[PDB]
RNA sequence: AGCUUUGCGCAGUGGCAGUAUCGUAGCCAAUGAGGUCUAUCCGAGGCGCGAUUAUUGCUAAUU
RNA sequence: ACGAUACAGAGAAGAUUAGCAUGGCCCCUGCGCAAGGAUGACA
RNA sequence: AAGGUAAGUAU
RNA sequence: AAGG
């Protein structure tokens, strides 16, 4: 099955859903691809929440995303597979994390919101 | 054509006159097809 | 569990197709089954393509131009139209998407509001829980004005949002949740002049809770 | 009930540039391609090879 | 074994030529597909 | 002494 | 077609 490291892991519904949050994002260039631009955005306090993979290998490579969610307020949430995520955002090659960013006046703000509460009732 | 040569064997005077050859073409062809109709038209006039 | 496609991936899909197509009809017109295309011409493009013709018959070959491109765009709105949603399909399309699966639950919310006197304001959230299928039921008391709303999360964020900043005494969410199945119909707008009877008709339905929340939360915020 | 945003198609009209457009059972790439400027910052394809009238077809002439 | 004769002789240059459609790019318009945004309406 | 051969086809 |  899947890492238990990874607990806040999303259901079949909610990675159909938030896979095509992460897509519309994409399409309003409201997306950062990969552990370091997630990181970044996590930083500079601009992620609306942190979408990563449960396939990682090592998963501690992106075990220290939670952590710094934590530490900004953000929400955090694990799908099963790196390589629909990569689609979802766009890229043929896997992507194991990517950060919705935040742009005011986007159409996308009620989803976003929205997923925000999904996951922040779903890590227990 | 007659309403040319009258007028202008009827002026005593020099003066600049402005006529139109196109007269209600333009709203059913295109100037294109007006200018190929009036050479037509001067060239039958011409000939015979 | 769909793939979505880079772009990279929908320009070669499109590029391919119409590569395709494209060879396809020129195989037909090689082979005889479709006539070769006759050259696009314009007005601008009237006389590079057919000057010799169109100076014995200008007005000919004008009218030659002119069907041209009225064939084309008589087919281009043939295409368009043919390929409409009648009026009663985009109907169809509207009454189902804003249809949500309530067999898996219903998201319930209950509103309190200290005044809604005023009919208008009545016919709004009458009309806008009937058009997003939220079965419900309105109780008038003189400050308790219980609101419970039930049906699928679009229409229950959606209705939040519409008497939250859409509707203007003020509007509060007591509670918002989920259960099983439905317990109340259409909008009806039950007037309760007292307690007792709200209660018993909110007992009806087994969820007088809604009204006791209602209640109590009224008493506390007249008393704060 | 209208209105409107994004993406994808299908067409129509119009404008621009042919020192560029494609091909990748070749390789590398958000587990980071590539960084002259802004570098405790930037974030996407790059490279190699191949096709060619620097996309390719018909049509009309001469032949 | 040339040469003489009769014939050819421009004895050194893909000199090609237009039309349209595709293709690239950028809008605009219509239609379809999938999602969504904001707002209006009394008994 | 050269750098000054037209290339031919026929008879 | 003719010449050594």
């Amino acid at each position: 099955d899947v890492n238990p490291k990874a607990y806040p892991l999303a259901d079949a519904h909610l990675t159909k859903k938030l896979l095509d949050l992460v897509q519309q994002s994409c399409n309003y260039k409201q997306l950062r691809k990969g552990a370091n631009e997630a990181t970044k955005t996590l930083n500079r306090g601009i992620s609306e929440f942190i979408v990563m993979a449960a396939d990682a290998e090592p998963l501690e490579i992106i075990l220290h995303l939670p952590l710094l969610c934590e530490d900004k307020n953000v929400p955090y949430v694990f799908v099963r597979s790196k390589q629909a995520l990569g689609r979802a955002c766009g890229v043929s090659r896997p992507v194991i994390a990517c950060s919705v960013t935040i742009k005011e006046g986007s159409q996308l703000k009620q989803q976003i919101q929205s997923i925000q509460q999904s996951i922040e009732r779903l890590l227990v | 054509v007659e309403k040319f040569g009258d007028l202008i064997l009827k002026a005593t005077e020099p003066q600049m006159v402005l006529f139109n050859l196109y007269d209600d073409w333009l709203k059913t062809i295109s100037s294109y097809t007006a200018f190929s109709r009036l050479i037509l038209i001067l060239r039958a006039l011409h000939v015979n | 569990l769909g793939v979505y496609l880079t772009k990279k991936e929908q320009k070669k899909l499109r590029r391919q197709t119409r590569r395709e197509a494209q060879k396809e009809l020129q195989e037909k017109v090689r082979l005889g089954l479709m006539p070769p295309p006759e050259p696009k011409v314009r007005i601008s493009n009237l006389m590079r393509v057919l000057g010799t013709e169109a100076v014995q018959d200008p007005t000919k070959v004008e009218a030659h131009v002119r069907a041209q491109m009225a064939k084309r765009q008589k087919a281009h709105e043939e295409a368009n139209a043919a390929r409409k949603l009648t009026a009663e399909q985009r109907k169809v399309k509207k009454i189902k998407k804003l249809k949500e699966d309530i067999s898996q639950g219903v998201h319930i919310s209950v509103y309190r509001v200290r005044n809604l006197s005023n009919p208008a304001k009545k016919f709004k959230i009458e009309a806008n829980a009937g058009q997003l299928y939220l079965t419900g039921v309105v109780v008038l008391h003189k400050d308790v004005n219980v609101v419970v709303v039930e049906g699928g999360p679009k229409a229950q964020k959606k209705f939040k949002r519409l008497m939250l900043h859409r509707i203007k005494n003020k509007c509060v969410l007591v509670w918002e949740g989920t259960a099983k199945d439905r317990s109340f119909g259409e909008m009806k707008f039950k007037q309760c002049p007292t307690e007792n009877m709200a209660r018993e008709h909110f007992k009806k339905h087994g969820a007088e809770h809604y009204w006791d929340l209602a209640l109590s939360e009224s008493v506390l915020e007249s008393t704060d």
